[PDB]
Formats: structure tokens, C-alpha cells, sequence
């Protein structure tokens, strides 16, 4: 699979816009679960990478995260998402640079004036102590670091949607 | 009442889309379990009135019993007879041949759209009546 261009997939976007009927709640409050979701969701895979590394649980915390993100239309985290899964599950062995990704924007311009390393984390992880699950756990802290700057640029269009700070 | 369907899904944002799609299409009497017990749990409860969900709505993926066991105990175990269609972020021809193979009826991949719905319900649901421009 190759990754979306565009970071929202107005169709579906519109969609959930669209069941809203009167204020803006509904969808604009779904985006606002999303965000903290997320939020919470990149936190226990980090807590995995660096503690109890469980593949598994890895796997599980991706496939979740897919589910929301794509109802939402944040297509791009949804895909990273899915390859974090299938990370987890050991069905894919390797998984693409930053530059390629950032490279497959539509907008590609919006990788302007931001750090595109800023929210990275580093994966605490011997060699040392490396065995055969390791490339999994590295290309899944890969995979998160991605997932990162992907909701960043989410936030940025949502909030450039909105208005208002998400 | 009427049409009464039972959402499975551990995801909370998931669950709220489906259930706004549901509402639209007329369907107000919609149950949520976070799980594949807590399924169970329902369809069991709901045996014992002697009556069916409509239609179950099951997500694969889920904390302390996935959707696949989850059918697999309600058909097993308990009397169960009518629909049950995956509703879930899978992917792949391996996922659905599971899902169908384990005793559900059909599959949707996340994200549903709304005529989409409006096909499975026409086709699986009960007494759905549906419109109309
Ligand atoms: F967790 Be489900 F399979 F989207
Ligand atoms: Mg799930
Ligand atoms: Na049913």
C-alpha cells in the first residue's frame, strides 16, 4: 500500500460533518474525543516500546487507533496505524523513512515552518539485549514517531478548519 | 422499540458514528457492549424475554473477548438465530473468511458510510423500513 496523499479525506469528513444538524457539536465533539485519544493511545504504545514491549498489545493499541482516525477521515494516521498492527503481528518487515512519507503530501508545502522531528521519541532498546523480535519493536518505534508528526499535521488542518486551536 | 439493534465496539468514537447513522436511518432502540462478554452477556439477557436483536453489529478487536469468540458463544451457546455482521477497521480476504466462517452473516470495513448501511440493513434487518430521497 502506499499512503494517502491528502492528510484528510474530505468525503468521509463532510459525511460526519453533514449528521450534525444544528450547532456543530456532534462532529466538531468527535474530533475533540479523536484528539484526546490519540493522545492517550501514543502514550501506552510508547510505555510499551520502553517497558514490557508486548508485541501483541502494540498490535491491539494500533488497530484501535486505526478504527477512529479512518471514521474520521484522518486517512494518513489511519494508515500508520494499520502498518503498526501489522508490525505487531510480524506480517511486515520493514517501513518507509520520514522524507519518503512527507514526501507523498498533496499539500506538500504544509511541512513549512514546523519541526518535523519535534515530537520524536527515542526507543529504549539494547543490542545488548537484541533478539529476533527487535526489528519489530524498532520499525513499530519508526511507525510511532511517523504517527506523530502525521497527528500534528491532522491538528493543523483541523484547527485551520475550525478556527480554533484542537 | 420495534427494530432493536446491539452495537459491539470497544472504540467510543466508533461506537457514536454508528449509532448517529442508526438514529438517521429511524432506529432509536440501540444497546452498546464494549466488549465481546458484555455481548454476550446482552444476547443472553435478551433470550430469556424470548426475543432477538434485529441485528448485531460486531467488531473484531476487543479487550477480554474478540468478536470472533463472541459469536462463537453466541451462536453455541445460547439459542442465537439472527444476524450478526462485522463491523471493524480488517482489512483483508483472511479477516472476512474468519468472520463469515465463525457464524456471522456478513461484513462492513470501518469507515461504514451511510448507503452502505442502508444496504446491509435492507438486506439482513428484520422489520427495517427504510426511505427515501
Ligand atoms: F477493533 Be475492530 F476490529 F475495529
Ligand atoms: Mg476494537
Ligand atoms: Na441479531
Amino acid at each position: 500500500s502506499t499512503i494517502p496523499s491528502e492528510i484528510i479525506n474530505w468525503t468521509i469528513l463532510n459525511e460526519i460533518i453533514s449528521m450534525d444538524d444544528d450547532d456543530s457539536d456532534f462532529s466538531k465533539g468527535l474530533i475533540i474525543q479523536f484528539i484526546d485519544q490519540a493522545q492517550t493511545t501514543f502514550a501506552q504504545m510508547q510505555r510499551q516500546l520502553d517497558g514490557e514491549k508486548n508485541l501483541t498489545e502494540l498490535d491491539n493499541l494500533g488497530h484501535f487507533l486505526k478504527g477512529s482516525s479512518a471514521a474520521l477521515g484522518l486517512q494518513r494516521i489511519a494508515w500508520v496505524c494499520e502498518r503498526i498492527q501489522n508490525l505487531g503481528r510480524k506480517m511486515e518487515h520493514f517501513f518507509p523513512n520520514k522524507t519518503e512519507l512527507v514526501n507523498t503530501l498533496s499539500d506538500k508545502s504544509i511541512i513549512n515552518g514546523i519541526n518535523i522531528d519535534e515530537d520524536d521519541e527515542e526507543i529504549k532498546i539494547q543490542v545488548d539485549d537484541k533478539d529476533e523480535n527487535s526489528i519489530y519493536l524498532i520499525l513499530i518505534a519508526k511507525a510511532l514517531n511517523q504517527s506523530r508528526l502525521e497527528f500534528k499535521l491532522a491538528r493543523i488542518e483541523l484547527s485551520k478548519y475550525y478556527n480554533t486551536n484542537l | 422499540t420495534s427494530v432493536k439493534i446491539l452495537v459491539v465496539e470497544d472504540n467510543h468514537v466508533n461506537q457514536e458514528v454508528i449509532k448517529r447513522m442508526l438514529n438517521l436511518e429511524g432506529i432509536e432502540n440501540i444497546e452498546l457492549a464494549c466488549d465481546g462478554q458484555e455481548a454476550f452477556d446482552k444476547v443472553k439477557e435478551l433470550t430469556s424475554k424470548g426475543e432477538n436483536y434485529n441485528m448485531i453489529f460486531m467488531d473484531v478487536q476487543m479487550p477480554k473477548v474478540d468478536g470472533l469468540l463472541s459469536t462463537k458463544m453466541i451462536r453455541r451457546d445460547l439459542g442465537y438465530t439472527s444476524p450478526i455482521v462485522a463491523l471493524t477497521a480488517f482489512a483483508d480476504d483472511s479477516n472476512i473468511k474468519e468472520c463469515l466462517e465463525s457464524g456471522m452473516n456478513g461484513f462492513l470495513s470501518k469507515p461504514i458510510k451511510r448507503p452502505k448501511l442502508k444496504t446491509i440493513l435492507t438486506e439482513f434487518c428484520a422489520a427495517y423500513q427504510g426511505k427515501k430521497n
